[PDB]
Parts: C-alpha cells; structure tokens; sequence
C-alpha cells in the first residue's frame, strides 16, 4: 500500500529488502504531507531565493545561433549556489528531513558533487552528514572530497564491488535500513526506489516552471524543444516536468555516448541498454549478458549511473520524450564553443546538451527552432580534464 | 513437488529437534572447494542449504558476504556455473532441501518464469529473492509455485501485523525470521496464521542461539554469515578450513537436538 | 580640462604621460553620455540580469550569529557569473568600448581573475582581447590562464620589474599609449588614473543599491554597518556607493594584514603606508623610505594591488568610512566557519570582511547590531590553498 | 640662475648647429662603470645629458630601459646615490646642461619642494617628469622655477593647440618633440607661441635622423634608447662598451654641424 503510484508504466517500483519498506514509506506519507503544507512550501521557496539564488537566468546565445534560424537560450542552473542543479533538491530533501524529526543525512556520491550538494544542505539546516563513496572515486575527486569536510561532512570510502558510484549506492542503503529512525537517506538522482523518482523530480521541477515563464517572457512562446543530459535523470525530469502537457513541446534527453555506442564505452543504457532490476527500481541498465551490473563510461564523471530514471524510460516508451546520445568529442567540441563563443564554461555533463542543440542547428540550419538547453552546471571543474586531452594531440 | 522441506520439519518434529541450515555463497573460493565445502556442510548434520548466487551489486548483504562474492568473481564463478554446481549437489544428496539466496536482477534477467523452471529442473527447493518486498512479490512468488520452488520471505522485527499476514499467506518452506518489537509475539503470532515454519536468522553464530531459538518457539536457525567467516579465516589451508567447518557445524547442529 | 572632478580631496588625478591624456579624455566623454544615454543603461542592465544573475541574494546568517545580538546578511556576489563582483564592471566597460568604436580589450591581472573576468565579457561581446600578466603570476595561476585562452583572449607574460601586478599594470598602460584608437585598456579595479575610479564605483554600485532595497525588504531598516574587503577599493565602492549619503550607515573597509601589520608583510597601504604617486594617481601605496613601489603580501592573492582607490583614501580622512586590516589567520578561521556553519566556501579576499565581522560580533556580543557582509566571491579556487596550509600543521 | 641651455643654444646658433642629447641610466650598469660612460659621452661631444633615476615602475619607458633600470637596481642605485653621481659629473663638466628624467614619486616623496632644492643645490638643469601631464604639472613646474630649474615638457604627436600653448608656456630649457598630425606644424607653432628650443626625441638612432630634425627647424635631437642599447649589448667587455659609446656619439654630434 502506498498513497502514491510506485510506477511509471512498468518502470519504477520499490525493489528493496523488507527492512526497509518501513523508510520508504514513512518517507512517502511526510513527502506528500509536505506538498500539502503551504507552509513547508514557503521555507523552500525561501531557501531557493535567498540561500541558493533562485531563479536562475535564461541567456539567449546570440553569438552561437549566428548565420542560423536557430534561436538558443541556456536555462543557467551553472548560477546556483554549489554551481550545479543538485542543490535544489536537497535543500528539499533535508527539509523533508527535519519535518520527520531526523538530525542526520546519508548520501552516496560518484564525482563528488552530490556529495557536496548533500554536505552544504546539512551544514547550512543543521544536520549531521556522512557520505559514500567509492575509493577508486575518492582518489579521483580529491577537492570535492575537501570540499565536503571542510564543509563538516564525514566521508567514508567504500572498496567494495567496484568502488565507483553503484558500490557507494549500496553502502548508503544498507547503512539507512538499520539507522532509518534517525537519519535520512538523501538520494542524489531521480531514480531508485519509490518515492524517490517522484520526489526528486518535484523538488528539481522549478527549473521548467521558471524556464516556461521566461520564455514565454522573452520569445511570447513556448521553446520548439527543451535539452537536457541525462545521467540519473534529475536535471532532465526538473525541465521537462512543467512540459510534458504542453504536446508541441519537444522533450529530448542526451546520455553519454562515451567512445561511441559501438564501442560499449558509453553510459547510455536507457536506449542502449537493457531492463533490469537494481537499486530498488525496474529500470533500463548497464548489464552483462548474465545480469551483472556494469559502470557507465563517459568523459563527464557526473553521468557515470549506469542506470536512468524510470520516469524516463516512461516517458521514452509512450513517445513523449525522445532521447538520445553525445560522444566524448562532441561534448569537448561544444565545451570549447561556448567558451570561446558565450564566455560561459559549462559543466562537461551540460556540454552533451548543448552539443546535440548545437547538432540540431548545424544540421539542419534554415530550420527555425527555438531551443532551451538546461545547462545543468559550471565546468570549472572540468578544466583539468580538458587540458589534458587538448595538450595529448596539440 | 518434492515436498523436502515438509520431510525435513515432519522428521525433525519426531525427534524433538530444531533445523539448523548454513549459507555460503556459490563457488567461495572456487568451484571445486565450494562443492568440497558443501559436501563437509552436508556430511556436518546440516539440515538444510542456503546457497548464494555471486551478485555484483548485493545491497542488502554485509561485508563478509560482499567479500565472499568478491573471491567467488575472482574465481570466474557465473550464474551459469552456479546452477551446474546445483545439479551436482542435488544428484549428490536427493533429501536435503536446498534454497537459493537470489538477487531479483539475476531472476528477471532472462525471464521470471524461466528461472524459476530452471530451479525445478536442477532440484532447487525454495528461492529468496532478497530485493524483492511482498508488495512487489507477485509475479515471483506466482512463478515458483507454478514451478513447485517454495517463495521465501524474510519476516523483519519490525513487521506490523499486515505484513505477518501476507508472509504468512505468501510464503512456503519456511519463514526468514530477523528478530531478537516481542520476539515471541512474532512466532507466536505466524503459528497463529498458518505460516511456514520459522527459522532465525539475525545473529545466529553460537550453539547457544540455536537452542535459544528453537526454546523460543521457532523451527530453526540460519547461521548468515559464521559459516563464511570460517572460509574467509582459512582461505590458507583448505584442509583445515574443512575442519573447521565440519567442526562447527557439529557444534550447532547438536545444540538443536535440544 | 575634464568633465568630472578628477580629484577626491587631496587623492586621485590623472598622472599618465602627455601621450595618455587623449585616451583619458575620450574615455571620460564616452562615459558621461553613456551614463545620460537610457539605451546604453537598458543593454548594461539587461546583461547583468540575463547573462550575468542580478540581482544577487542576501543570506541571512542563523547559525554563525546564534548566542550572540548580531544579524548578519551576506551580499552574495559569489553567486555571480565567473565567481566574483569584478563581472559586474567587465560588462560595463566592455559595452563603453562598443560605445567608443573600438575592436580590442586591454586588461592586466595579478591572481587571474581579472583576466577571466575581461576574457568572458570579451567573448560575450565579440572583442578581441590582450591580457598581461606577471610571469610569476602566470606560473602560479594556471588554472585561471586557461580559461583565459579557451575563452579566446591572448595572454601575454610580463617578466619585468618584480613580475607581479603592477609590473603587469605598467605593461599594459604602455600598450595603450600607442594603441587607444582600436583598443580600450580595461582597467580591474577602482584605481588608476581618472575617470577609472569614477567609471569602476558606478559600474559596481548596483551591489550596493540592491543591498539596501533587500536589507529594507527583510529588516525595515537601513543596516548598522556594511563590511566589504579592498584590494584595489572596486567591491567596497560598489558596496558603499549608495550607502555615503546615509550617515548612520557605517562603512567598513578591510585590508589584507597579511602576516601581520608589525611584520612589514601586508597590503594594508591606507592605514599602514604613505601617499604616493604611481599607476596614474595620487593615494597611499606600499612603498619604500625611498619611493620605489613595493608588493603587498596577502595569503590572499586577489588583494595584491599595492596601492588602493582614492575615493577610499578620501572616504578614510573624513572620518566617513573606517578601515580596518585581518591577518591571514583572522581570514583563514573565517573560510572555515563560514563553510561548516553555512555551507559557504567564501573567496579567501572576502574572508577578510566576513572575518572583521565576526570580530564586531564576537568581541562585543550582547551588541544589537544589523551588519552586510560583501561577500564578494566564491572560494573554490582557495581551497588548494587552504589545504596546504592545515596540513601543514594538523 | 646659471642659464646653462640658453648659452648652449646661443653658441649653437652662432655656429649653425643642433644639438645632440645622449640618454643613460645613472648607475646603469654599475656606478663607477656608468660614471665613466658619462664623461665618455660628454668627451664624445654630447651637447647636454638626460639622465633618468632608476625607478621600481618605468610606466612611460620601453623594454630598452626597463631593462637597464634593473641593471641598476641589481647594482643597488638609490636616489640618494644618483644625486652623488650627479654632484659628481657637475664638478668635472661645470658648462654641459644636465637634465633629469624623473617619475613623479621619486619627486614627491620627501616633498616636491625640496627635490627641487636638492636639484638646484648639485647643478641640475632640467626636470621632466614622465608621468606628469601639462594639467597636472602646477605643483611641480612652480617648485622648478622657484629653485632655477627648468621644467620639461613632452609634446606629443597629437597635440592640439591648447597644449601647444601650455607646452610654449610652461617649459623652460628645451621642448621635448616626440613626432614624425603634420611635423612642420608643431615645430612652427611652437615657434610661433614662443615656447623653448624643440628636441627631436621619438626614433633618433642614426645619423642621418638627427641631420633630418634639424632641417626640419628642430633645434636638435634626443637620442632615447640608443645609448642604452650599446651599453647592454657590451656588457661583457666595459673596453669596448666605451670605444662604441664614443663612436657611436661623434657620429651622431657631427650629423648636427649639418
Ligand atoms: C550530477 C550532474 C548531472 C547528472 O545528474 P542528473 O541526475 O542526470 O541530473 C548533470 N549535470 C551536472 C552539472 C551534474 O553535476
Ligand atoms: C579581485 C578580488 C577582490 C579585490 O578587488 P577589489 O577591487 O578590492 O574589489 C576582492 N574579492 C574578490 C573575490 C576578488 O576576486
Ligand atoms: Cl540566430
Ligand atoms: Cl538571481
Ligand atoms: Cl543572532
Ligand atoms: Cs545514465
Ligand atoms: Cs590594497
């Protein structure tokens, strides 16, 4: 029994030990006692204002489109306070904490912004924070790591399976099925167990609701399309919530091509994948041929999930939404076009939304189309990663 | 139907006696010696097996099995070579009820219903899939009865008194008992409807929790994770890994007969 | 001849060679019919609100002030595209370049972020840009010279003199002199020769402006004192500017003190150095008992200007604002309670004021007082630095 | 008053001559080494001497001097030691006009009054002050003509004719002309506004520029950077530095007899 629906068609549900059926649903019955409470609503919006430094802008790139019928805006999530989307939704999440009485937060994190994100969140409403991750990624993402214990967050590596993202989502809910009562498990993504698909998603669903208000501001239209990548599903399922009534409006989503789809390098399971059942969800995935859960590889550590949100498989299989994939040099292509061109350093996850708009005018360009590009973070971040390739041919 | 888990309860409640059933996961720390070490279980006075399929993502299993699974994959062990070694043992002992400690990825993979028929061909007794809740339990529990595998679920501590129904009315074999809300009440309570019998299994790793459990109302007890401590400690010198193995599993096994 | 007074009391001027004059002149009537020029106001307005993220937030501090009388706001530039205030003022000279016909950006920049800041508003704008930078700067500031370059400007070492940012300030003032018909030298922060001080206060004074219209919002009342850092004086002009004319708002300067002022290695040269002549004006800068300009040392690189703005050195002898200086330790505890108490990773330059603050707060805690902390930028490029330092003790 | 430029043009004139004006660095590349290029300068037949005070900040000066200003700093030249050089040079040369080339912190430092007493009291000539325009000159041309100093001014390509009346009225001892808006112009305007005798200073290396200033009505030239050049390039052997020096400098005097 639940007070909402688990499922997304076929896709979704709560595929979790008993144990911890109690925390999904005690959390479900507060979440939508929450939506119900003007008053929960008014904290949030505030936080989201005052904290975090919402709304965000929409910048028309007019340098980019030159030469083209294609007018671009960037929906510039890169603005918000921790210099990526997540932060939207745990200052939700950890209200949601507070309202059942918790005082501590438990987060996985692959790249390190989640767990930065969760580590900020906890700091700033007062909550005690311990973080997953996995050892190979620890090594990997030493400033973030720095980020979240300066910021007073625990961090606790995990070595075990493959000690990447999926081994640090293992760890956390272990650790939630016995400390439930007082802690509170912050997923990081708009996946895995019910209600966390549905309450990711309305916590991260400002990001359309106030792109459709600037755009229709702006342009006195609705966009032709909204681009969003798609690594879990959160920033993209933020964009496209305030859309999918509004027919004419295109819902794409980019997953990481990686290498190239044919390489089996890549990250892009939803449509290159396969359905299985992992980490409380029925949900295309990352598998061996036997079932074993494999990583995602992409240049961009944030789309490293191998699985998606099964609200997106959802809306791939009726046709509302239509994804698709990004290699690793067409996102370091259009990571250095929008520097040299906007003088904005996007987040290498946001560069595969971007290079697929950027397709889509260059393809076909006397086609009039007004775009939105989520552009999910800043890419500071990633400068170190592109000097490397860039220097490693000339 | 074999009905092997009914033989096994008919014969231990004529004798005044508790089932003790060990786990170790399938192929820990090869093929070879995991068999060799499921023969020593068997030959020890285990009553029945708990086996685990290697799984790479196992979330709700603690570290001695994370790193069972680990040597097992180290080992090159598939779930193929799992249900090889599962005919093996079968052909080996015809009595002994064997269950299978399943994730539900592994199960869906290449069809519910298929799996569940290639537990029935190789002998395979009962299935717990350990992700799956009773609210999602449907499609699985309705393919193993269609294929006579025993669905079991694990009854939590904290399990209210709807969720004792369901288990009761869902599950066959035996009931998968965490506890020691009252431990008593819990047992008292899945007699009182017409549950399969209950076997403990929270931290069972000494005989005296074996005869506490059984003094406790319950049918039995499941050792989770002493049985693979024993292997992981001598992984050194598998004749003395045996021995101790069939060591201890005389020491629990002779704690139920009272 | 000029327009405007070049002079503020005793401090300013325009002390460039004979060939400058007519570069400072035309840039003075440029900026005096765009200041009365209502198009010219919309375009600067409209990029920092759709480019750049303004109006930025105002934080209210709970947990750093609780037990104590203090309310503390944080004017959130950090927030602001590239990461720091100086966006603000790029923007504004970058459209009075366009205004004056000219193709090419001059800037210089000591840890960067000058650089970055001339570089996207360049890109943004389609002009070609030059920047100097000292080659010891340009080996310790890697990162910030590659966004530079991919950001498509030229930076060019300056490996004379003592080959830091005012080695860097003359190189550029030099090219100018042969190349202002094409070029505009963009000067980073409120110093230098007239109309730079004038020109730099009003691209900024927006931070101060909206700090008051938000700080009447949330509290009804005009704050106690407003806390801004001075490096070269832009971000606590830009602070302060709205604020002169309220004579019960206290105005709070902060220096870099460095190791500390009776150590001699600090850039405090308001307070602790000596009027002089140098980079186009008459203020007090860091300088030997002979004359020869010297460096100013800060754990902080951005507050390395040797000299400061002559408003703020006139501000100073009428007793209308107070400065203050912070050592590198005082500014280091701040980087730390601001990130574990609110989930803030502060620039260690606004860790000054932020630091001068908690002094105000923790020295005299019963003290019912309203204080506006400017945070002026975001600390993600300190924590490298940070790091080092606490290891190196515990 | 000791009227050291006038008396140079006076004899100049009565013998259909220009003026050619040597710039060094005082203390560049060391003193004692930079004291004996300038008594070889002036043997050389150098009219008058422009001296620049190394300075930390050169912000008007190309790489050619910067770089000569840290030759001089790795020396150690203070201000206090230039103004011992240049009592010095006066008492061995009591008739060539000695001419400073300053920046203006240097002058204000202890009071700009008193530079220019200090100025007067060792023979100094002339000031300029790099970074001080004709606007901002008040204070420190006034201070000049106060201690019988004459204030230098630079008049610059593009100057309009305002500043051509500023530049003719407020300088004293020659115009410093930095030129090929129209040469001839400025030359004779500044003659028509009875300014100070105009010195040709913007790419004088050569022989045949500093005959080419002359008959353009210039009174002579200002050789910037070149002297500084010979000096760099022999800084391996201080003997042939000098030997350069003073081919370098009859070449350039005697372009001026015509
Ligand atoms: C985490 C990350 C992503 C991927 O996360 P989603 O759940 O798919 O939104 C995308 N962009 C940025 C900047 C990220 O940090
Ligand atoms: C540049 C810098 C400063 C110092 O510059 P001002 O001109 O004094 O404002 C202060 N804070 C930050 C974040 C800076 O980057
Ligand atoms: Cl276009
Ligand atoms: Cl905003
Ligand atoms: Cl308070
Ligand atoms: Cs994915
Ligand atoms: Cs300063």
């Amino acid at each position: 029994t639940t007070l909402l629906n688990p499922y997304f068609g076929e896709f979704g549900g709560m595929y979790v030990p008993q144990i911890l059926m109690p925390a999904l649903n005690q959390l479900e019955e507060a979440f939508v006692s929450a939506q119900k409470d003007p008053e929960f609503q008014a904290q949030f919006a505030d936080l989201l204002k005052n904290y975090a430094g919402r709304p965000t802008a929409l910048t028309k790139c007019q340098n980019i489109t030159a030469g083209t019928r294609t007018t671009l805006y960037l929906k510039r999530e890169d603005l918000l306070h921790g210099g990526a989307h997540k932060t939207n939704q745990v200052l939700g999440q950890a209200l949601l904490a507070k309202r059942m009485g918790k005082s501590e937060i438990i987060a996985e994190t692959g790249a390190g912004q989640h767990g930065v994100a969760s580590a900020l969140a906890s700091a700033l409403l007062g909550l005690k924070c311990r973080i997953y991750m996995g050892a190979k990624d620890v090594e990997r993402q030493s400033p973030n790591v720095f980020r979240m214990r300066l910021m007073g967050a625990e961090v606790i590596p995990v070595h075990s399976g493959s000690a990447t993202l999926k081994d640090a989502c293992n760890e956390a809910l272990r650790d939630w099925s016995g400390s439930y009562e007082t802690a509170h498990y912050m997923l990081g993504t708009a996946a895995g167990p019910h209600p966390y698909p549905t309450i990711v998603r309305e916590f991260q669903r400002m990001i359309g609701e106030e792109t459709k208000a600037q755009i229709l501001d702006k342009e006195g239209r609705l966009p032709d399309a909204v681009i969003a990548c798609v690594g879990g599903g959160s920033n993209a399922i933020g964009m496209f919530a305030d859309f999918i009534n509004d027919t004419s409006v295109g819902l794409i989503g980019v997953e990481p091509g990686g290498h190239g789809i044919e390489t089996g390098e890549h990250g892009a399971p939803l449509k290159h994948g396969r359905v299985g059942i992992y980490f409380g969800m029925k949900a295309p995935m990352m598998q061996t041929a036997d079932g074993q859960i494999e990583e995602s590889y992409s240049i961009s550590a944030g789309l490293d999930f191998p699985s998606v949100g099964p609200q997106h498989a959802y809306l791939n299989s009726i046709g509302r939404a239509d994804y698709v994939s990004i290699t690793d040099d067409e996102a370091l292509e259009a990571f250095k076009t929008l520097c040299r061109h906007e003088g904005i350093i996007p987040a290498l996850e946001s560069s595969h939304a971007l290079a697929h708009a950027l397709k889509m005018m260059r393809e076909q360009p006397e086609k009039e189309q007004l775009l939105v590009v989520n552009l999910s973070g800043r890419g500071d971040k990633d400068i170190f990663t592109v000097h490397d390739i860039l220097k490693a041919r000339g | 139907h074999m009905e092997r888990y009914e033989n096994l309860f008919a014969q231990l409640n004529d004798r005044r006696e508790g089932a003790f059933v060990p786990f170790v996961t399938l192929g820990d720390p090869g093929i070879e010696q995991s068999l060799k070490i499921i023969d020593t279980l068997i030959d020890a006075g285990a009553d029945a097996l708990e086996l685990g399929v290697p799984f790479s993502d196992p979330l709700a299993d603690g570290p001695t099995i994370q790193n069972a699974n680990l040597r097992a994959f180290a080992a090159g062990v598939t779930p193929a070579q799992c249900f090889e070694m599962l005919a093996l043992i079968r052909e080996k002992h015809p009595t002994i009820p064997i269950g299978l400690l399943m994730y539900a990825n592994l199960v869906f993979n290449n069809g519910i219903d298929a799996f569940y028929a290639r537990c029935e061909q190789v002998g395979v007794d009962s299935v717990l899939v350990a992700d799956v809740p009773v609210e999602e339990s449907a499609p699985f529990r309705q393919a193993a009865l269609r294929h006579n595998i025993a669905p079991i679920f694990i009854c939590p501590p904290n399990a209210d008194d709807d969720l004792l129904r369901q288990v009761a009315s869902y599950g066959r074999g035996y009931t998968y008992l965490l506890s020691r809300l009252p431990l008593h009440h819990l047992i008292e309570k899945l007699k009182e409807y017409h549950a399969a019998p209950a076997l403990q299994g929270f931290g069972i790793s000494s005989p005296e929790q074996v005869s506490a459990a059984v003094r406790a109302g319950a049918a039995g007890a499941i050792s989770g994770s002493a049985i693979v401590k024993i292997i992981e400690k001598n992984l050194a010198s598998p004749k003395q890994m045996l021995a101790e193995l069939r060591s201890f599993v005389s020491a629990m096994k002779a704690a139920s007969r009272a």
